[PDB]
Order: structure tokens, then sequence, then C-alpha cells
RNA sequence: CUGUUGCUUAUAGACGAUGGCAUCAGAAAUCGGUGUUGUAAGCUUUAGAGUUUCUUAAUCAAUACUCUCGGGUAUUGAAUG
RNA sequence: UGUCGGCUCUUCCUAUCCAUUUCAAGCAGAAUUGAAAAAAGGUAUGAUUGUUCACCAUUUAAUAGGGAACGUGAGCUGGGUUUAGACCGUCGUGAGACAGGUUAGUUUUACCCUACCGUUUCGGUAGAUUUUCAAAGUAUUUAGAUAGUAGCACAACUCAGUACGAGAGGAACCGUUGUGUCACGCCACUGGAUUAUUCAAUUAUUUGAUCAAAUAGUGUUGAGAAUCUAACACGUGUUGAAAUAAUGGCUGAAAGCCUCUCAAGCCAGAAUUUCGUCUAGAUGAAUACUUUGUCUUUUUCUUGUUACUUUAGUACAAUUGAAAAU
RNA sequence: GUCAUCUAAUUAGUGACGCGCAUGAAUGGAUCACCGUGAUUCCCACUGUCCCUAUCUGCAAUCUAGUGAAACCACAGUCAA
RNA sequence: UAAUAACCGCAACAGGUCUCCAAGAAGCAAAAUCUUUAGUUAAAUAGAAUAACGCAGGUAAGGGAAGUCGGCAACAUAGCUCUGUAAGUUAGCAAGAAAGAGUAGCUCUGGUGAUUAUCGAAUCAGAACUUUAAAGGUUAGGGG
């Protein structure tokens, strides 16, 4: 017999199974489609997630019936810190997908990048790269990376520059850098090849991958939640307040004659600690600079990006950061892997510029008044602990 | 009859729910059946907020217009919503007023304020409207 | 903006508005203030209110 | 090399697992920032309706004045040092 | 083999209700009617009835028809039916009968295998020797056979009171702006929970009185940070390329003409298919360090692996294997 | 059943009509004030029943040390035709 | 012993089994709640973490039965004092009908007696002042 009345379906199918990651760091499956015809540049970068707070924004699109004082908007704040490029691998298209052919790595490399070859570090002997860096100036091993190198100019149709962070400028008590396979889509592989060799130990900053305005996708894991019931993983409806053996589950899993579980059941399990890319993200503030700090020029208060007390469970931001309007996938402290769009937006909202009136720097504990701590104690005044 | 768009208003009257009338049509209150322009979903209740367009019926008022079903419009509610600009912000009590399909108003006068979002939505509402929130 | 019973200052995008039949409309900074508010207590009597910073001291 | 183990470990978690650090490890107070509530205990304002008791000093007295934007709490899943 | 219906949920069929693409009308417009592709998406709220059914009042782009042991009771309910009490009507001399009506009537067990959802442990993939090389171990960066797949719909402005039509009436293409729902998230702003028994107050009992507490299994009330959360807050899925179904065409024979082809060869054309994008993912690849350099097995040490140790044994560089297309 | 009425909407309720399959007079007929953990309908108030779910506490459930059964069991256990 | 371990139920079984003596607070109350004399801290094992689904107790924005066979479950009223109370009726009732107002703390005033000024009882009424405007910690009728 037929249902009796037509529902969509609870869940997306899209994303089974519900799989919780391994890594923290989040792998972007994909790049924007390369062009040979513009000049070589990195397509992405890594940042994390400090947390986030609200702007109030001046409009400048035409035709709509916003007001005029300025639309409310939340912003995420993604701090970062300048990268250090240590290598460079090239790619080749066989009938088996892409297989990497070399990988050409730079003679000094810190510490932060030979952690990730070890589990523990303490106990290592801390000898990672060791001959790679006291043999790099001999003949043979000069002649072998020009080898590597001219092989990629030959072999060769894609070219990545294995790039790092810097754990010494963040509030995190990690120490091991994270990684990331940045790809440099440009001109011919020759010269992508050159542009390659002239980033080797040279640290890359977020204004020199992304612009301004401009729209990039981000691939991050989700806040983890652990065993999770039907209710909650699905959204499936309560049942009434006199079934027995409980409320909270779906009621028939399935009709008889087929007489196994379908897959498309909606069944308890992990929710939680997933891999969710989200595309069209526009850029709203490039915090690198002059543009470091809070401040705009309706509101000339001079104020760091840090709310009062700091944000919540993360510390100060004091390096480079991005405005992004919107919320991304993940708590404080999460990896964040930026990477420009693959599918440009051509909507008049994405194209449209914006001019930010107000950056909201309150403490985002409780109900707060102020926006800076030297105009809290302006308006309360002297207080009795400080005579 | 309305005019232009309107924006998210959080619809916190439900259907069966009892408003008041500000017009002064000899009906007092108003009980919500159907909203105009709902679109349907399984065992969802029909929704209405500020400046929405519903099917009501009196069963408070003068003979010719109790027992009825008429066509009113939500000037204000209970409900708290937020405008686009920021701004949060909700009535004292869940009124409307008697309209039709071109929108020409029925009575003449509106007693309090009505929402913008009503407002602007039917001129009509607007010009008999004595102050607009 | 400022709160109609603490009197303080509220902040851009922050608090609610309140408009009461009488067409007076009162923008409040928190509940703390509005629950107050709605129970007609007296401003010039609470302590840490804005309002009795002024009349005393 | 890897695993156990330790931080009554976290961005994780039914248990495994997973993520971080392990002597420059870690933890602890205390201090400053940041929040919540609303002015602590002691003595003073004859605050103070009034009744007592000298005799026109006192006593008792809801509540209220100064010290007091006070006192108390604040990671425990907050943030410096 | 637990015997109706309802609730919850998934999936399948097309003999299609809507949206998409088309042809025909006794199709001027608008509204319609008949038919083809197409099952990827959607298909509602209530009064009465146990009802399936029915009949009404609305809303909607539409409120289509069915299957899955007449889907679904170790998933629920027990309203109906269908034991045992009792009442009425008819029938029977009587006990008693009634697809006649009424009222009250216990809904047991998963801790087993598998299916499904999530989650660990161990084992591992054969042709390679330019030492600037090859293989094993550990760790990182990547790769993607396969499987799933997600975005839809409506409204407002302009087109435009225009085309069309005598008038009445009366659209559409591009563009712009929002809304609803589904999916994925998220804690800034607003709201909710609150044993930080946080701060304050306070009823009763006990601390000789004050302070400060305890008890009333969280005494109660007001405010209430954190954390979680919203159908109540807010972000993204406006996104590109090719080839197609129905159909309309191009050239063009058969059949000197004609014809879109029950012919060869092409084009345009869908909510379509495949790339591109997203999620899980096998055999894998690159680099770093430890090694080893003809080869193996049985023991054996370790949480475990590799190198490693002893007694052997075995071979020792030098004619094999490519036109492509038709 | 037909007519009023209750509702936006009444196989429900109330009130009427009666050749009533098959009512009817101590197999008692009609009539209810008071009473009823009796059956039915409609109003006001209130609310998580619901729109539509969120969150809190205690006890378990999870893991571990000691202790430790039972129903059931031809053999067993992946699907399509 | 006379019972949450000596009795009957297969048992150290939340079931059942006849009686005597009986403090303080508060209140109308042998009511709920707290304590004194007496008894006991063990009465089928604990520790760690603080997942889903549960059992027991809760709260909630806007709406308010739209859920459902059915207001099932929960919410709501609730003590005392004064005013006031309908149709119907067996004239007794309905009736606590329905409906409205008051209630706290501190300082006072007056009334209700015995013996010839003192002695004693809680009860009722009244007035200023103050506050967080007062039955509601527990107990405690939903109405038509």
């Amino acid at each position: 017999s037929h249902r009796k009345f037509e529902a969509p379906r609870h869940g997306s199918l899209a994303f089974h199974p519900r799989k919780r990651v391994h890594k923290v760091r989040a792998t972007v499956s994909a790049f924007p489609k390369d062009n040979a015809a513009e000049k070589p540049h990195l397509t992405g970068f890594l940042g994390f997630k400090a947390g986030m707070t609200h702007v109030i924004r001046e409009v400048k699109r035409t035709n709509t019936k916003l007001p005029k004082d300025g639309v409310l908007e939340p912003v995420t704040i993604i701090e970062t810190p300048p990268m250090v490029v240590a290598g460079f691998v090239g790619y080749k298209k066989t009938t088996t997908g892409l297989k990497p052919i070399t990988a050409v790595f730079a003679e000094h490399i810190a510490d932060e990048f030979k952690r990730r070859y070890t589990k523990k570090w303490y106990k290592n002997t801390k000898n990672q790269f060791a001959v790679h860096t006291e043999k790099y100036n001999d003949v043979k091993a000069k002649s072998k990376r020009e080898r590597q190198i001219r092989l990629i100019k030959n072999r060769c149709d894609v070219v990545r520059v294995i790039a790092h962070t810097q754990m010494a400028l963040v509030p995190l008590k990690q120490k091991k850098a994270e990684v990331m396979e940045i790809q440099i889509n440009g001109g011919s592989i020759a010269e992508k090849v050159d542009f390659a060799v002239s980033l080797l130990e040279k640290q890359i900053s977020v204004n020199s991958v992304f612009g301004t305005d401009e729209c990039i996708d981000v691939c991050s894991v989700t806040k983890g939640h652990g065993y999770n019931g039907v209710i909650k993983r699905f959204g499936v409806r309560h049942l009434p307040r006199k079934t027995h053996r409980g409320l909270r589950k779906v009621a028939c899993v399935g009709a008889w004659h087929p007489a196994r579980v379908s897959w498309t059941v909606a069944r308890a399990g992990q929710m939680g600690f997933f891999k969710r890319t989200e595309v069209n993200k526009k850029i709203y503030r490039l915090g690198c600079g002059d543009l470091k700090n809070a401040k705009t020029e309706f509101d000339i208060t001079e104020k760091g990006i840090t709310p009062m007390g700091g944000f919540p469970h993360y510390g100060v931001v004091k390096n480079d950061f991005l405005m992004i309007k919107g919320t991304v996938a993940g708590i404080r402290r999460r990896v964040i892997s930026l990477r420009k769009a693959c599918f440009p937006s051509t909507t008049r909202t994405a194209q449209e510029q914006i001019v930010l009136k107000f950056i909201d720097t309150s403490s985002k504990y409780g109900h707060s008044r102020f926006q800076t701590t030297t105009e809290k104690k302006a308006r309360m005044g002297p207080m009795k602990k400080d005579l | 009859g309305r005019q232009g768009n309107k924006f998210r208003v959080t619809c916190g009257l439900n259907n069966a729910s009892t408003v008041n009338c500000a017009d002064n049509t000899g009906a007092k209150t108003l009980t919500i059946i159907s909203v105009k322009g709902f679109h349907g979903r399984l065992n969802r209740l029909p929704r209405a907020g500020c400046g929405d367009m519903v099917v009501a019926t009196c069963k408070k008022g003068k003979p010719e217009y109790r027992k009825k079903m008429h066509t009113a419009v939500i000037i204000r509610q209970r409900r708290t919503w937020r405008r686009k600009d920021g701004v949060t912000l909700y009535f004292e009590d869940n009124a409307a007023v008697i309209v039709n399909m071109k929108g020409e108003m029925k009575g003449s006068a509106i007693t309090g304020p009505v929402s913008k979002e009503s407002a602007d939505l039917w001129p009509k509402i607007s010009s008999n409207a004595p102050t607009i929130v | 903006q400022v709160c109609a019973f603490s009197g303080f200052k509220i902040p851009v995008a922050k608090g609610r508005k309140y408009v009461r039949l009488d067409l007076k409309s009162f923008t409040f900074i928190n509940k703390k203030s509005l629950m107050q508010f709605l129970r007609k207590t007296n401003p010039r009597k609470v302590f840490w209110t804005a309002i009795y910073r002024q009349l005393n001291k």
C-alpha cells in the first residue's frame, strides 16, 4: 500500500556514509580549472578560525529595498599568518589519474616541518632531512636536483608548492606545522617551475593569493557531536507521547518483502567530525597591512579585531586575517583550507563592493556594552579599587 | 492588491489564533483559518506574520460580520521579529484590519500603531494608519 | 539609542524594542531592563541605573 | 621506528579510535582584563510612624543615608601573564 | 505466519496532477482541450465518522492514481471487530440467537545470527635493477576503479495596460529583487533550557542573639554568565562545458519530381545524460629517515615491525619480443 | 431519514415530524430536583497534546574489579530471478 | 523475634498479619515539612567517563486542542475574611453556584474577665509608617 501523504525524505543521501574524518586538516578535493593564458599564481591558503563578529555594512547594490543605514551581517575571522614554501611537486596525467613525479625540497627546513614525519618527537633523533641538508651542495646532489627540475618541465602537467604554516605565531598549543599542497594555475609548465623555484624558503602572505571582495571556497571539518539519535542526525518526526519503548526513533525501518533494512532508512550513529566544502564565500576585509585593524571610515576609533577579553576559547589575534561573510564549517581553532572559487559567481551580489560602517569588537561573553577597554574606563569613570 | 516585496518576518501567528480587529467594522476578534500565499507542508499549521494576508472568521461582533469568513491583514504581532537593519522589535498585541483581494480597506480607521511591513505592502492601510512603526 | 529603563547607551545591533498601544515605543538594552520596566519599577530607586547616578552624586 | 604510559590531555570521544605536548613537559595559585548579580559585614544620617523611660538624655524600632560602580562569583569547556 | 484503521519512515510503478521541452485545435489574446519525451523534484490544513470510503470549508503551481505478506503491533495506539459483566428491539415455551444498536474490557520477550547504522584490531597485492638506482620498514603529502549525489518552486518590479482584439479584456523573452521548502552548517546579533544549588531576596525548622550557613531527596522566586540550541538567530547550494529523448529543421536519394533518413551525413532542442563540483572510498604514487644489494624456510626477540645473529645450500655479464593506417 | 440549531466546514450534539423493519404501559409508560472515580456534546481558563522541538537533574545504559544466570538451538546464517 | 532479616508467601521476597505507651515548632488539623528521647548509617556490590535510546522529576519564545477515537497526560483553581449569588426544585436544596475585593513587616490603639489597683486568656476590630505590595516553602476546590 502507498503512503497516505507524500513528504520529502529526511536527510541527504549525497553525504552517506557519514564517517568521521581522521585528520583535522581537510584536503581540498579539487582546484580551479587551469588557464594557460595568465601569470602563474597560488590558488589557496590555510588559516585558523578564531571566532565570529558582526559588522554593519553599507549596501552598494542598486534596485534593492535594503535600508540606507546599513544591513547587519555576521562575519568569521580567519587568522592567516604567512606560510613558508618548503618545496614543490610535479604531477603527470596518466591513465590512472595524476601521478606525482618528484618533489624538489628546499635546503633549509624548519623544525615545524620536520615534526610531520614522526609520532613521538621527544623520543626521536630528529634527523629528518639531515642527509638532504648536509649533502645539499654536493656536485652529485646538485646534478640530481637539476635532473628533477628538468624532468618536470618535460613529463608533467601540474605543479604544486608544498607550503607549511608557522605554529609560533598562533595561540594554539600545537607545535608541528600544517602542510598544504597549493596548485600553481597560470602559464606553461616551463614558467610554473621557474615560479616554483623562486618561491623556495620565501614566505607567502595571504594578500598575494586572494584579492579584495573575492568569492572563495572554504573546506574544513565540522564540529564533533559523537553518538547521536535519529532526530538530530536526520530530523525525523518525534513520536506521540503515548508510545511504548520511547519517542525519539523511526517507527518503521522497512517493509517486509525486501527482508533487509535499506541503506536509505534513518539510523542512529555518529554526527560530528565530517568534512564539508562550502562555496561562494565572500571576503569583506583583507586584514593585511593598513587593514589589519578594526577601524572603518565611518567609525575611526583605533581598536584591534580581537574583542575585549579575547576570542572565546581562542585567544588574541595579532597576525593577518580574513573577514568571511556568513558561517564556515568548524569551531574555533579549526584548520581551514581556503581556495579560489572553481565556479566564479557572476551574480550582482557577488560583484558588489563592500563598504564597512561598523565592526563589533565588544566582548563576546554576556551582555556587554562597550567596544574598547579604554572607553569602558571612560564611561564607568574611576573605580574604587584604583582609588 | 499588495505592492512590492516583503522581507523575512518570522510568522508568529498560527492557525486558529485569535487576533483583535483594530478596524471599526463592527468586528471585535478574528481567528485565523488559512494564510494567503502559504505553501503547504505535511503536518504544518499555516503561519502569518506582519503584512501577511489571511482568511479569518469572526466569532465576536455584529450580526453582519459574525459567523462569516473575511480577508484580514496582519498589522502588528506579539512575536519578536528582526529588521534587516539590525532592529529587534515586537508590539503588545496581535491585530488585523479587514480588506479584500483588491486591497481596499473595508473600514476607515485604525486604532494603535501599524508595522512598517504592512504599511508599505498595502498602500490603503498606510493612509489610514495613525503612526507607522 | 538610549535604554528606556537603565538609560545606558545601547550598542548597535543590540537590544529589543517594545511598542505599546499608546503609540509610544521604548528600546531596551537587555532583558534585565525590559523585565523591570514591565513591573513598573522606578529606575531612580535601582542603584546601578544611569538615571539613579544622575540624581545623586 | 612503533605501541603502552603521563598531562585525572584537547578542537575528539559509548569503548577503541582520533588530535596536541611530553623537561623550553605540565599543573597550580595569585595578578590584571573580561563577564553575572545589584550596594556586603562595622559604625554613622535624631533618616524614621510610635511606645517607653529619665524628664523634654536615653532605649527599642519595618525600612532608609555615608563609607559603596560596594561585597560575592568568574572555566568548570573563557582569555594574558 | 498476531487478524481493520490511523501515526512514523523508506522505496518502487506510470495508466502524469504541477513544474521543464514539444506537436494539434472549431488555438486572435487570456483561459483552456487532445497528444509525445520524461518518474530526477513536489503533491497540504481542518469540522463529522473507528472507518477505507464519503461529503464539506479553505490554501496551493498541484493539492494524481497505486504496490511492497490488502508495506509497516518483540515500531506505537486499541477507536472498530472478536471471549467472559450489563441494557434495549425482534425472534424462541425455554435455555438462548441476531454482518442489529449501546457501554466496560491485561497488547509479553531481542542479551542470538543476519540486514542496516556507526566503530576497532590484525593481514596484505610482482615484475624493478643508470648507486643521481632498486626493494623493505615507519611517517607525511597526494591519487581516485567504484558507490551515492541536491537543489527546486512561487511571488514582486520592468517589459506593459504593450502585443492581440471592435470592445470587453489581455500575456511573453532578457534583466533585477525577495519569499517558501529541502540539504549542509554555524553561535556573532535575538530568544529558550540552566545543579557555575553564581548573585540577591524570602516561608518553615534548627544553630542563645548578630554574621554565616544547613535542612524542606533542586524549598521557592527575580536576574542570570558558560555550554547546547531555534520549526524562534543567521550563512551557502543563482554553477560552468559537451551530447541527447519527444519535436522542428539542412542537404539528399530511393522513386529524374517530392521527402528531416522504416537511407548514408548534419543542426537546433528538457526539471534529461555525461563531464566539471561535493561526500565515502580499493589497488596505488611521490618525498623524508633507518637500512639492504642472488635467494628462502623453520625457530626465535619484541607491544609489534625492520635491519640484525648462527649453521647451511644455491647462481655468478654478455645473439630473447615493435612500422603505422586502411 | 426530513426541518431548525450549534461550526468557516457537523455520519457528532440538541430540539422538532412520525403507519414506528421491530416503542409502549408493575417484562412497568412519562417525568430528574439532589446525588454519580457512570455514558455523550458544547463553551471560558490553562497549558509541549501539536505547529516543532530545545534543554536540565537523578538512576541506569557505556568501560572496568569481584560475582554471574535464562528463554531458545535439525545444521546454519549476504542478495536477484 | 513479633517483622524492609526470627511469622505466612520455595528467600534476609518493596506483598500480607491483631494490639499498648506517644515530645517540640507550625497550623483548624494525630495533615505535609523540620527537630528532641530512642534506634540506625546497613539494609540484592563499587569506581571511572558523563554517548545514543530509556525510567522518575522539570522548564520554555509566538500560537493555544489546530494533536487525538476521546483535553489521554500535563497545565490551571486552591487557605482565611467581607460583599454577592441564577434558572430549576420533592421547597429540604442547587451553593463553596457563578462573580468582585482584602491578606506582609514594624510601632501602636480599643473590645471580650476575676478579686478589691493588681492578676490572666488568646481572639476580634482599627490607625499611621515601610517595603521586593504580601495564602501559596509545604498543604490546598478548575468553572459553566
